């Protein structure tokens, strides 16, 4: 599981309301890709990759839009070029989950400037979650994710050797981005409820009931 | 799950 592979994922995929849902329907097709390229994703059953897809992609995605705006002041920056301040986030009514990314993700990032490296392990953590229900062996995805905070951290000794706490740092932004992920479901389950806010194919997909 | 399983191949 060597950190340079997940480095090389990263690079390869490099109403604001409805900006936002358009650009994460356009990254849910990269987000396919991007796991491809994790090694040894592609060898689990066909099953089994679909399982860890629907149930780490909104955490999945949240993370790299966040990481992508820590040169943003006080604003995020779309998949689709588009910049997007806090203050139109709250004239188009989601002002209190849009503060929570900007508080407790991109300045957080930013703070620690945080590195490719870095964010590619933290979402191959995420996407090798053992807890997901349904996976025909979850010991050997439990696996996977042990070898991914293995490398993670002699990474982090390694180049940040100074900072000693920057492991644990990095891996208690995961509650954070576990709650942001579930508020951010909460949001797209009503604006399709209401029916006022278009939501495209891929994204209306992973609302759907499991199999 | 059809574009999902789709995108898999
Ligand atoms: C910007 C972006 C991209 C991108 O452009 O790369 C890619 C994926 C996503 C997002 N942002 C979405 C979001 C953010 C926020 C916040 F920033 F305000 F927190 C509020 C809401 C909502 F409108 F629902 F309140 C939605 C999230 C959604 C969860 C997974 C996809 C969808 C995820």
């Amino acid at each position: 599981m060597p950190v340079e592979r997940i480095l090389e994922a990263e690079l390869a995929v490099e109403d604001p309301v409805t900006n936002i849902c358009q650009a994460a329907d356009k990254q849910l097709f990269t987000l396919v890709e991007w796991a491809k390229r994790i090694p040894h994703f592609s060898e689990l059953p066909l099953d089994d990759q679909v399982i860890l897809l629907r149930a780490g992609w909104n955490e999945l995605l949240i993370a790299s839009f966040s990481h992508r705006s820590i040169a943003v002041k006080d604003g995020i920056l779309l998949a689709t070029g588009l910049h997007v301040h806090r203050n139109s986030a709250h004239s188009a009514g989601v002002g209190a989950i849009f503060d929570r990314v900007l508080t407790e993700l991109v300045s957080k990032m930013r703070d620690m400037q945080m590195d490719k490296t870095e964010l590619g392990c933290l979402r191959a953590i995420v996407l090798f979650n053992p807890d997901s229900k349904g996976l025909s062996n979850p010991a050997e995805v439990e696996a996977l994710r042990e070898k991914v905070y293995a490398s993670l951290e002699a990474y982090c000794k390694h180049k940040y050797p100074e900072q000693p706490g920057r492991f644990a740092k990095l891996l208690l932004r995961l509650p954070a981005l576990r709650s942001i992920g579930l508020k951010c479901l909460e949001h797209l389950f009503f604006f399709k409820l209401i029916g006022d806010t278009p939501i495209d194919t891929f994204l209306m997909e992973m609302l759907e009931a499991p199999h | 799950h059809k574009i999902l399983h789709r995108l898999l191949q």
